[PDB]
RNA sequence: UGAUGGAGGUAGAGCACUGUUUGGACUAGGGGCCCAUCUCGGGUUACCGAAUUCAGAUAAACUCCGAAUGCCAUUCAUUUAUAUCCGGGAGUCAGACUGCGAGUGAUAAGAUCCGUAGUCGAAAGGGAAACAGCCCAGACCACCAGCUAAGGUCCCAAAAUA
RNA sequence: GCGGUCGCCUCCUAAAAGGUAACGGAGGCGCCCAAAGGUUCCCUCAGAAUGGUUGGAAAUCAUUCGAAGAGUGUAAAGGCAGAAGGGAGCUUGACUGCGAGACCUACAAGUCGAGCAGGGACGAAAGUCGGGCUUAGUGAUCCGGUGGUUCCGCAUGGAAGGGCCAUCGCUCAACGGAUAAAAGCUACCCUGGGGAUAACAGGCUUAUCUCCCCCAAGAGUCCACAUCGACGGGGAGGUUUGGCACCUCGAUGUCGGCUCGUCGCAUCCUGGGGCUGUAGUCGGUCCCAAGGGUUGGGCUGUUCGCCCAUUAAAGCGGCACGCG
RNA sequence: GUGGUGGCGAUAGCGAGAAGGAUACACCUGUUCCCAUGCCGAACACAGAAGUUAAGCUUCUUAGCGCCGAUUGUAGUGAAGGGUUUCCCUUUGUGAGAGUAGGACGUCGCCACG
């Protein structure tokens, strides 16, 4: 028998590109690494990235297929 | 016509517009059956246009169905309300969008050739025409 | 079969940890170095 | 240069940016009309809701 | 609203993976069948045929790809004038239809369940004969003034027997 | 009503942010690991080909090809071959006090978190470690148990009994948990409401049903089409079996029969005609035709149906299955 | 020129073929040494310089594979509309995938030895 479902984890990114945040800030939910910590991000247990400093955000392209996210700080 | 296996036994009904993604020219035979228009195809109207085109051929030549009825439609018997779930898998059916070649032949004169798709064709559900291969 | 167990401090007898293992697998009463908050060090907690 | 925008059509039944939209560029009621510098912005809100409005220079 | 930068895998498309699948080439192997058996050593059906390869399809739970939009953000630009927060007072938790995107249904229902936009709900007025939900359009009032929208102009019945 | 479901995780539905329902389509969870955790170092798979005793398709061995076609405790998705997969050494960070700032969110909760301090594991060092590739493996309060406690102690000292910190007792699984504790009948029934919700009829739909067609394989000695017409395809009707729940529950009386009829034609008889596998008499089929007619009984509440006896015929349907 | 070490999406790759070791890097000689093989000095570690470009390695040629990939056209689609409205069409904007022209056998740095 169908029905059963599980709630929404409100997965994707949570900062934009081009924006401020202050450390600590949750950059991207995933699971697994769909992109990678840059520079002054860190990913946590359950492969969220957040900043580690105070900047803007900016997502690049890790080499040919993947993408990653850094914080640069003013 | 039945697939020997499917990943889901339900499936959706889905949606026909557009014509169809590939195989609207005669690849193999020399002439074609061409649905001018987009519906559903059972494998029971398959089986029907087929045994009429082969058998006005004689059993000669050669005969191609490039369809296949991979999708399952279900249904709902008589005297139960709606629903308490999908029904049960009754049928297969192949989504056919208009351009699609249905039927290929070869190996036949041409006026044999016309005359057996005409028959397949009004075996058919779809309005159709006859195509040579380029 | 596997169970929660409670980590005492050897030293001064305060149930620090709370853990679990499985009986059958360590049949024997648990025992690790563990820092225990009252004394401020580590110290061999066992099982109770 | 300018742009005179004039509303010849209601905003009844039309979606919330098109009626946002009249109201920046600041019309009122129908055949109500504004003059508008000829900015990329100006010029892009008139094309959205261009089959709204009149535009002359 | 524009400019810029982004995240994402939909429409479409595609076969690079996974299912479904057509024909051709070849064949392991399987089936028959004989001789000869020590089932054993062969020769056969253009019998069924894996795997490979050539060509050709297919997919909500396939993707080598991949939009239009929508979304997030910018001490950005133009226009506009709202947004937060704190507190007093509520009502609302039966929705309906129409258009569009899906599911359930039978690609039925004035069916049902969502997403989305509009109207009704709480909206009078004009058109659709009558006709809440369609099209046009938002009544603060007076006028025996004028211009138009949808829709219309032979008579009922205003306006072209243009 | 019966059946199914109730909490949590994963996918599709879900319409390329997020979120998004159905008694929609699929699966899982109520754990496991003392290493299957941490760290240092090191390693790279699955299959195939070829060769090789037991040994055979396939045990173990060797070369080559082989970018992942393996594995990742456990469902799926995402991710991982700079490993998160695999092996070894040492270890217990599966640490204590926290925690800027975020995500999520009605609340209660849930999630991530750099960084500081204490005291450590591994490593030369860099540095990593607050469990496990990530996301389920869980349960409020009250009440009670166990341990700790420089907290309180009803005149005072104690005590009893409480507080605080730690942790245990939930298939409270109807999983935000009514109570420590609970199953049935009512046609003897009663009240408050609803056409928010069923049964009759109406309405919408037409899958089914009835009727009419298309193609023509066959049957018909030959011959598709006198007649019948497979496998298939397309419509009309609103009399059937159904679907929906839009009017009616401060009442729309519900079968059959009787009285009275009226209407539709998809015509039962009578009237006209075409075709015939129409010699004649009979017929078959089709076309036109609704003017009129279209029964008396046995059985059964019956409709229907069977039977008896007639008739030119003993039509089919609508009218709230017409008409209380 | 060679050897370290990097940046940039493989346009850096793969395949095939050719040249060189002067130096350098390598194979290469041994296990006495620290160290090691779940057996093997094959590997790892150590000591050394008999021989070789054989291989790797670097340089070069090649478009066979992989990679990058314009324009045009089309599907799709935002907005505004229409129709006989499951669907289809019109105006305007945007515009793929596929297919192809073509590009490409890398470039931009630092250091040591020449
Ligand atoms: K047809
Ligand atoms: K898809
Ligand atoms: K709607
Ligand atoms: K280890
Ligand atoms: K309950
Ligand atoms: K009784
Ligand atoms: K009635
Ligand atoms: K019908
Ligand atoms: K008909
Ligand atoms: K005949
Ligand atoms: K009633
Ligand atoms: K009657
Ligand atoms: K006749
Ligand atoms: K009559
Ligand atoms: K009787
Ligand atoms: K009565
Ligand atoms: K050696
Ligand atoms: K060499
Ligand atoms: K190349
Ligand atoms: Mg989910
Ligand atoms: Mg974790
Ligand atoms: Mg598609
Ligand atoms: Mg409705
Ligand atoms: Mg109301
Ligand atoms: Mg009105
Ligand atoms: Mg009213
Ligand atoms: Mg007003
Ligand atoms: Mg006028
Ligand atoms: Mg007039
Ligand atoms: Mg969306
Ligand atoms: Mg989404
Ligand atoms: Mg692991
Ligand atoms: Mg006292
Ligand atoms: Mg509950
Ligand atoms: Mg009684
Ligand atoms: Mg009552
Ligand atoms: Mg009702
Ligand atoms: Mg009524
Ligand atoms: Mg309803
Ligand atoms: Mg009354
Ligand atoms: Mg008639
Ligand atoms: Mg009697
Ligand atoms: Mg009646
Ligand atoms: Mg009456
Ligand atoms: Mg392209
Ligand atoms: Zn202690």
């Amino acid at each position: 028998s169908n029905g059963r479902d599980s709630e929404s984890k409100r997965l994707g990114a949570k900062s934009a590109d081009g924006q401020t945040v202050t450390g600590g800030s949750i950059l991207y939910r995933q699971r697994g690494t769909k992109i990678y910590p840059g520079v002054n991000v860190g990913i946590g247990g359950d492969d969220t990235l957040f900043a580690k400093v105070d900047g803007v955000v900016r997502f690049e392209r890790k080499g040919r297929d993947k993408k990653q996210v850094s914080v640069y700080p003013v | 016509l039945v697939p020997k296996r499917v990943k889901h036994r339900r499936e959706f009904r889905g949606k026909m517009r557009g014509e169809a993604k590939g195989g609207k020219e005669v690849a193999f035979g020399e002439w074609g059956l061409q649905a001018t228009e987009s519906h559903w195809i059972t494998n029971r109207q398959i089986e029907a246009a087929r045994i009429a085109m082969t058998r006005y051929m004689k059993r000669g030549g050669k005969v191609w169905i490039k369809i296949f009825p991979h999708k399952s439609y279900t249904s709902k018997a008589i005297g139960v309300r709606m629903g308490k779930g999908k029904g049960a898998p009754e049928g297969w059916v192949s989504p056919v969008k208009r351009g699609k070649i249905m039927f290929e032949i070869a190996g036949v004169p041409e006026e044999v050739a016309r005359e057996a798709l005409r028959l397949a064709s009004h075996k058919l559900p779809v309005k159709t025409k006859i195509v040579k291969r380029e | 079969m596997r169970v929660n167990i409670t980590l005492e401090c050897t030293s001064c007898k305060e149930r620090n940890y709370l853990t679990n293992k499985n009986k059958r697998n360590n049949p024997d009463r648990l025992e690790k170095q563990k820092y225990c908050p009252r004394e401020r060090k580590v110290t061999l907690h066992r099982e109770t | 240069a300018e742009l005179k925008i004039t509303l010849k059509r209601s905003v009844i039944g039309r979606p919330q940016n098109q009626r946002a939209t009249v109201k920046a560029l600041g019309l009122g009621k129908v055949n109500s009309t504004v003059t508008k510098p000829a900015n990329e912005a100006i010029k892009g809100m008139v094309n959205t809701i261009s089959h709204l409005v009149d535009v002359e220079e």
